[PDB]
RNA sequence: CCUUUAACGAGGAUCCAUUGGAGGGCAAGUCUGGUCGCAGCAGCCGCGGUAAUUCCAGCUCCAAUAGCGUAUAUUAAAGUU
RNA sequence: GACGACCCAUUCGAACGUCUGCCCUAUCAACUUUCGAUGGUAGUCGCCGUGCCUACCAUGGUGACCACGGGUGACGGGGAAUCAGGGUUCGAUUCCGGAGAGGGAGCCUGAGAAACGGCUACCACAUCCAAGGAAGGCAGCAGGCGCGCAAAUUACCCACUC
RNA sequence: UACCUGGUUGAUCCUGCCAGUAGCAUAUGCUUGUCUCAAAGAUUAAGCCAUGCAUGUCUAAGUACGCACGGCCGGUACAGUGAAACUGCGAAUGGCUCAUUAAAUCAGUUAUGGUUCCUUUGGUCGCUACUUGGAUAACUGUGGUAAUUC
């Protein structure tokens, strides 16, 4: 049932001293399939990772302790809660919610987070899987006695803990919803927690700023306020960092944080950078194959979690086979050709308005062959800029008019393809390739399988944004107006894209514009940068672009952070805002180290 | 070839027409044949015999009453 | 790491403190753990110095002695009571301890004392 | 762990050894009959109990009379055995025990003397009405076949004071017919 | 491990005679220390919920006993495991009954209920005679009562009849052939009988006869025979059957004749 | 949970008894169809080479029965320690 | 009346010592000793008796009635299965005794420990890190990996026995 | 229940074993309506271990100025409930396992006249005084480290 395979990191693997009774005896070497490759040889004896039967005599009798077996992961069939429907994605069982502290989770997009977060809230009862005849509460309530579930599920249907959510997407409430400015805030629960919360998250703009003019930034800090300010006992934050500023991360995990006390219970999902270390205390890990079989596992402390989630890949128990260390890519390789023929397609440091939004411009030497990146707070208009740009207000009082054809990402995900996606693959063609720039940018998570054949509407917001990148590149453009393209991906998806688009352009020698929240897609797209400084609802001045280093040293300290980088796996992390470091780095100004 | 000592030996298999479910390289678990050291029968330099092919008996491979899990 | 008396470096060692010593608290009667310390001298590798000011020259500094003395606490042992208001064998004891006021803004005001002992 | 509990139990038959033997296998069958009984272990049961009263009885008789203990011992077994009707009275003594057969512990069991006291039309009617909770010892319903009757206990046996067979309302099946009467033939 | 003294006792190890069952659960009442061996007292719990039924569980014994109901030879006793032994006289005065701790002929304690113009003296066996310092002599009984200055004739073996209120031993019976004597060891225990004889095997367990009122002879061993008076003639009341000792032959008569089947 | 009780709840084609055998040891067929020293059975002796009481199956019959078969250690049989 | 306290007794023990009692092995017939082996004298030490340990002295002690060495899928017993009479095989396992908390070693506190739900160090493992440092012991109850022919729920409660 | 039956031969009488036969306890196969009991990670690996829990404790009677709550106004030993904290006691019992270990452990039998003993029970308590000393915790306030019952 579970697929064991036998694995050979050693100290010194001595193919010059056993006699190799490593190969004189695999039952399947024996009947002439090659399980293991060595010979006396100088180095490790190869094993194949497919077929060793798991017989185990590949262990008992190496001399030295070379050989050991591993679990590769397989769909069991057992304590399968639930089927998203029947043939669906398979759901294993679920993490027991400790109270009197964070509960996070973490995965890769589409393994069981969001139906795991729904069952728990009480919004999906368990099927047991089932096809046909789903259960009702006595049969659940028995299939998990001798459990903590037991008493868990009956706690929520006598309500005597009514639970309370946060949603997975941004765009969503402020269209199904209706309330004018504050007043709902007001009638909604509360004044004393209203008050509190309102100003920690820094959104007392919001007395008069309103639900249509806040950004989906701020709409996730309404979000969080809203339902802080709910009065329940269980809660739960899908995704709470979606589009947020880098400071305003560890803002919203403060007030989260704030109400851990009163004996409540807290999940928590991210994919999170550095910040969750200070939201979560314990974590459990999820494993699987995507929207086919989830699995959940048992608890682990914070740092011992984010470890066998990237330190390595194996729980202290069994195997998976993902999320290895490549978190910063170590691969320092960059070469194209210098080339005479360029165009510097610079504009004026025009000043405009909406009602509100000083955003003031200074002249930039844009030009036509390598990206420039952009910084800046959430809320400072990074992202009029470029809607201005593409035929919007001030073209008239200097502007400079797209010079080349513009592809437009816009960043609220709102597809207007009813029916299925491939239909809104007929306004362009794949047929203009199969290539690599499609490929292993479409693929990595599964195939581009998923995301032919859909309806955009009951899509994983992941792929549809993979897909508005296809036809942003898949459009006739060469100027490429981008806008936090990193959101509603994972980690290694995020770095995938970011990664093979760079490459892709600039076999061209092209032209875009990136907007950017997060670090890793920043700093390996970069030679030269934007930054936004000034505080929100008064001023801000769009600086000339600049060198790297200089630029997001006028960012970080802005915005008073400091990073470090392990070298073990390079990792990224954030400095307590007061170190011995804390020091060193803010004296010397120094954010970014390793170039 | 058995799992713990990893030392080999031979083994019958019990019924008419037994031998196709045992397909290659699947596990088995192999049992005494009846005089507790000694070949049985006919058979030359056989003890051991066949119960289960891969967590199934034989007596239901091949009863009908289950079939093989794949 | 803290600073204890008498170890003669400037630099950090590890020590079986006890019952009694400093820079340590036990858990459990009878019991013993080994700790790292800083040596007693003092160096630019520090991060923080206690200072206590035994003589006061002229200048007040501005935010440190010009203000008040707190009340305190008064005493409790009946022969501290008797040496502080330099009482006589024979005046009574009572009536001179220290009648703490105590206001908030909930109740009536009040004074306490405490229970006086020998 | 230390528990709470007995594990104190035993066994109450022994097979035979010689598993396909006719003279046997014609004789259980014989008395399976004429009795009524469901396996063969219900006489293997019977079979057990008379060959270890045949124990202690041999072992009284290789004492030495006017012993302290084969008195004690023997005026208590035949006591025992006297209170169940598997004695007489006029022979109350240990050479007398060696020549019982089994067919007189059957012959004292609750089925037996349903069917001998006249309650039932054949040895397995009588099976079924007591498993059917009919009848009554003293005051008492029972529900077992093998109770064993003591001598004085003999006629009290009779027919439950909540049954159908004698004051009691009439069973599931004449009530849902008589009502076939009145709601099936009345006007239905 | 065992590094200090145990304290708890599991319930098929506790004493027989203490009659408990089996399946209540795992453990006995332990005994506290005190003045009587483990093996031959009786806890304060276990005679009010087994034998005199007043309680029912142990927090029924716990909430009698604080409340100052009880009194062991005259002093007021709170704790429930108190080790009563024999010759011992529990009072109960919001009742007013009295009892005596003997030895009932089947060798167990038995409820024995005393006139409360009895139940002022109780008797003890001498274990020991010394001279203390500036030459005071002093007495040890078996419940370890310490007498100071008793009268120079009372030896080893000996009985006294003390009061309750003041200790200061009144009356004593010396060790010799002919006086009564009550068993309180091994096979022969709760049996009476004149003491009849007296063999001396020198630094080995000197053996002691019997004879009771019906010729029956049962030896026993010096350190288990207890003078209960001077001859014939007992000075503490006695149970019913007087420790005779009836063979089953005839108790199973007696009860066919009494045919004490009820009440 | 068991026990105590109202109301529904049996016509047998279900509110369905199984596990191993049928030459001998050892209770039970010198039935019918198939295979042809093959496939197989068989603890032991032994069955199968075109007319199988022993293989594969139908029918019938046997033993124990809410249980029965197999592998293994051990005891009696063993006066074969 | 509560508390504390010297010593004596008593209680719960603990410790050391006497007699008798053990599975297989001769392809184990001699073993033991200034690296104390048996004994004497005086001490050291210890809660006390004692080669327990030191100094001097003597040359002893054990063995075909099996010493000494080796093996045990050996923790001992109350007991379990089968059993004419005699016996054979089993006893990790709820009661009693012993021993141990990954392996070896040293000690604090206490009436009581060579204690691991105590501390210190070496050996083997393993966790966190800002690379300076810190932290650990399920052969307790559940639970998980591994191992294998082979063994249950990360539930409820102090109401019963204590 | 003090028991045998098949097999070397053309047949017979023997020695002699292999096979059958009955119980027991570990595993496993097929099958399963009721009801009372109830064993269960010993065998291999005394191998390794995520998370939670398994040892704490206040009376009339050691120390109460937390305003924390508090009443009839007063502490004039000082009311009264009482968090925390010093102090005392317990943590050496219980539970788990069976690696070690063959005159060892263990059993019955005896001895401490060769020792220690918290506690309980009973003895014992007479060769500035109308009451002495300084110093800590909780509490107030300032802190350090990424991190700990620092
Ligand atoms: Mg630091
Ligand atoms: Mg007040
Ligand atoms: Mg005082
Ligand atoms: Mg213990
Ligand atoms: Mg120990
Ligand atoms: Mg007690
Ligand atoms: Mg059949
Ligand atoms: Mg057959
Ligand atoms: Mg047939
Ligand atoms: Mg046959
Ligand atoms: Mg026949
Ligand atoms: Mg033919
Ligand atoms: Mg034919
Ligand atoms: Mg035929
Ligand atoms: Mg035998
Ligand atoms: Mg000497
Ligand atoms: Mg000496
Ligand atoms: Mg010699
Ligand atoms: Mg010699
Ligand atoms: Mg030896
Ligand atoms: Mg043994
Ligand atoms: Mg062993
Ligand atoms: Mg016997
Ligand atoms: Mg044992
Ligand atoms: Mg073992
Ligand atoms: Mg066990
Ligand atoms: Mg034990
Ligand atoms: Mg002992
Ligand atoms: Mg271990
Ligand atoms: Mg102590
Ligand atoms: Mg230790
Ligand atoms: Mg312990
Ligand atoms: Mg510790
Ligand atoms: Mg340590
Ligand atoms: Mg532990
Ligand atoms: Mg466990
Ligand atoms: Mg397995
Ligand atoms: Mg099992
Ligand atoms: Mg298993
Ligand atoms: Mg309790
Ligand atoms: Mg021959
Ligand atoms: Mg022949
Ligand atoms: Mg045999
Ligand atoms: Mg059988
Ligand atoms: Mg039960
Ligand atoms: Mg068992
Ligand atoms: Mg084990
Ligand atoms: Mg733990
Ligand atoms: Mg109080
Ligand atoms: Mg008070
Ligand atoms: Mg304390
Ligand atoms: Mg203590
Ligand atoms: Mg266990
Ligand atoms: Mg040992
Ligand atoms: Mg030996
Ligand atoms: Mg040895
Ligand atoms: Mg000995
Ligand atoms: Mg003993
Ligand atoms: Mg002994
Ligand atoms: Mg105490
Ligand atoms: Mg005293």
């Amino acid at each position: 049932k579970l697929t064991r395979i036998a694995i050979v990191n050693h100290d010194k693997c001595k193919p010059k001293k056993c006699r190799q009774e490593c190969k004189k005896s695999c039952p399947v070497v024996r009947m002439g399939k090659l399980c293991i490759e060595v010979t006396p040889q100088s180095k490790i004896a190869w094993i194949s990772e497919t077929l060793c039967i798991g017989c185990g005599i590949c262990i008992k009798k190496c001399p030295f302790g070379a050989l050991s077996i591993v679990n590769l992961p397989s769909n069991l069939e057992k304590e399968t809660t639930h089927r998203y429907c029947a043939n669906a994605f398979k759901l294993h069982r679920l993490p027991i919610p400790r109270p009197g502290e964070v509960l996070g989770l973490v995965g890769t997009n589409g393994i069981g987070k969001s139906t795991a977060l729904k069952i728990l809230a009480g919004k999906q009862k368990p099927n047991l899987g089932k096809y046909d005849d789903p259960p009702d509460w006595q049969e659940i309530l028995t299939y998990f006695r001798g459990s903590e579930l037991q008493n868990y599920f009956t706690k929520i249907l006598e309500d005597d803990l009514k639970a309370i959510i946060k949603p997975q997407y941004v765009d969503q409430i402020p269209k199904a919803a209706k309330g004018t400015v504050g007043s709902i805030l007001d009638r909604k629960d509360e004044t004393k927690t209203q008050a509190i919360v309102c100003q920690q998250l820094d959104l007392t703009h919001l007395k008069e700023r309103n639900v249509e003019d806040l950004s989906g930034g701020e709409l996730q800090r309404f979000a969080c306020a809203v339902v802080c300010i709910q009065k329940a006992d269980i809660f739960m934050f899908d995704e709470p960092s979606s589009y947020l500023d880098v400071k305003q991360r560890l803002k919203a995990a403060i007030t989260i944080r704030s109400l851990i006390n009163p004996d409540r219970y807290i999940i928590v999902v991210e994919h999170d950078l550095s910040v969750l270390d200070y939201l979560s205390d314990f974590i459990c890990c999820l494993y699987g194959v995507p929207s086919a079989y989830g699995v959940v596992t048992m608890p682990f402390s914070v740092r011992e979690g984010i470890n066998i989630f990237l330190d390595g890949y194996v729980p202290t128990e069994n195997l998976r086979f993902r999320d290895a260390s490549l978190v910063f890519k170590v691969a320092e390789t960059a070469n194209e050709e210098e080339v005479k023929k360029m165009c510097m397609y610079k504009y004026p440091g025009m000043k405009k308005k909406m009602g509100e939004f000083e955003l003031a411009i200074v002249a930039g030497e844009f030009t036509d062959s390598e990206i420039m990146v952009m910084l800046g707070e959430n809320g400072t208009g990074k992202t009029t800029f470029i809607r201005m740009l593409a035929g919007r207000l001030k073209p008239d009082e200097g502007g400079e008019v797209p010079v080349l054809n513009v592809s437009y990402k816009p960043q609220k995900i709102s597809p207007k393809s009813t029916g299925s996606v491939r239909q809104l693959l007929h306004e362009k063609i794949r047929d203009a390739y199969t290539h690599p720039q499609f490929v292993t940018d479409v693929m990595k998570p599964l195939q581009i399988e998923n995301i032919i054949d859909q309806e955009v509407q009951t899509l994983s917001g992941g792929e549809l944004q993979r897909v508005a990148l296809a036809l942003c590149l898949g459009k006739p453009a060469d100027v490429y107006l981008i806008d936090e393209p990193s959101a509603y991906l994972d980690s290694e998806q995020r770095l995938m894209a970011a990664r093979v688009v760079k490459r892709f352009i600039l076999h061209a020698k092209k032209t875009a514009f990136v907007v950017e929240h997060d670090f890793i897609m920043a700093t390996y797209l970069a030679d030269r940068v934007i930054v936004f400084d000034g505080i929100p609802s008064k001023n801000t001045v769009a600086n000339s672009p600049q060198t790297l280093l200089a630029g997001m040293n006028k960012f970080l300290s802005q915005l008073e952070i400091t990073f470090r980088r392990d070298p073990n796996n390079y990792r990224p992390r954030i400095n307590k805002l007061n170190s011995i470091k804390d020091v060193e780095q803010k004296k010397s100004g120094n954010y970014f180290f390793l170039d | 070839q058995l799992i713990k000592n990893g030392k080999k030996i031979t083994a019958f298999v019990p019924n008419d027409g037994c031998l196709n479910f045992i397909e290659e390289n699947d596990e088995v678990l192999v049992a005494g044949f009846g005089r507790k050291g000694h070949a049985v029968g006919d058979i030359p330099g056989v003890r051991f015999k066949v119960v289960k092919v891969a967590n199934v008996s034989l007596l239901a491979l091949y009863k009908g009453k289950k079939e093989r899990p794949r | 790491f803290p600073m204890k008396q008498g170890v003669l470096t400037h630099g950090r060692v590890r020590l079986l403190l006890s019952k009694g010593h400093s820079c340590y608290r036990p858990r459990r009667t009878g019991e013993r753990k080994r700790k790292s310390v800083r040596g007693c001298i003092v160096d630019a590798n520090l991060s923080v110095l206690n200072l206590v000011i035994v003589k006061k020259g002229e200048k007040d500094i501005p935010g440190l002695t010009d203000t008040t003395v707190t009340r305190r606490l008064g005493p409790k042992r009946a022969s501290r009571i008797r040496k502080l208001f330099n009482l006589s064998k024979e005046d009574d004891v009572r009536q001179y301890v220290v009648r703490k006021p105590l206001n908030k803004e909930g109740k009536k005001p009040r004074t306490k004392a405490p229970k006086i002992q020998r | 762990m230390p528990v709470a509990r007995s594990w104190v139990c035993r066994k109450t038959y022994v097979t035979p050894r010689r598993p396909f033997e006719k003279s046997r296998l014609d004789q259980e069958l014989k008395l399976i009959g004429e009795y009524g009984l469901r396996n063969k272990r219900e006489v293997w049961r019977v079979k057990f109990t008379l060959a270890k009263i045949r124990k202690a009885a041999r072992e009284l008789l290789t004492l030495d009379e006017k012993d302290p203990r084969r008195l004690f011992e023997g005026n208590a077994l035949l006591r025992r055995l006297v209170r169940i009707g598997v004695l007489d009275e006029g022979k109350m003594k240990l050479d007398y025990i060696l020549g019982l057969k089994i067919e007189d512990f059957l012959e004292r069991r609750l089925q037996t003397q349903v069917f001998k006291l006249g309650l039932a039309k054949s040895i397995h009617h009588a099976r079924v009405l007591i498993r059917q909770r009919h009848i009554r010892v003293r005051k008492q319903v029972v529900n077992i076949p093998s109770f064993i009757v003591r001598l004085d206990s003999q006629k009290h046996i009779d027919f439950s004071l909540r049954s159908p067979y004698g004051g009691g309302r009439p069973g599931r099946v004449k009530r849902k017919n008589a009502k076939k009467g009145q709601g099936g033939a009345g006007a239905g | 491990m065992a590094r200090g003294p145990k304290k708890h006792l599991k319930r098929v190890a506790a004493p027989k005679h203490w009659m408990l069952d089996k399946l209540t659960s795992v453990f006995a009442p332990r005994p506290s220390t005190g003045p009587h061996k483990l093996r031959e007292c009786l806890p304060l719990i276990i005679f009010l919920r087994n034998k005199l039924k007043y309680a029912l569980t142990g927090d029924e014994v716990k909430k009698i006993c604080m409340q100052r109901f009880i009194k062991i030879d005259g002093k007021v006793r709170a704790d429930i495991t108190y080790p009563a032994g024999f010759m011992d006289v529990i009072s109960i005065d919001k009742t007013g009954e009295n009892f005596r701790l003997i030895y009932d002929t089947k060798g167990r304690f038995a409820v024995h209920r005393i006139t409360p113009e009895e139940a002022k003296y109780k008797l003890c066996k001498v274990r020991k005679i010394f001279v203390g310092t500036k030459g005071i002599p002093h007495l040890v009984t078996h419940d370890a009562r310490t007498i100071r200055y008793p009268d120079p004739l009372i030896k080893m073996n000996d009985t006294i009849q003390i009061d309750l209120e003041t200790g200061k031993i009144t009356d004593f019976i010396k060790f010799d052939t002919g006086n009564l004597c009550m068993v309180t060891g091994g096979a022969n225990l709760g049996r009476i009988g004149v003491i009849t004889n007296r063999e001396r095997h020198p630094g080995s367990f000197d053996v002691v006869h019997v004879k009771d009122a019906n010729g029956n002879s049962f030896a026993t061993r010096l350190s288990n025979i207890f003078v209960i008076g001077k001859g014939n003639k007992p000075w503490i009341s006695l149970p019913r059957g007087k420790g005779i000792r009836l063979t089953i032959a005839e108790e199973r008569d007696k009860r066919l004749a009494a045919k004490q089947s009820s009440g």
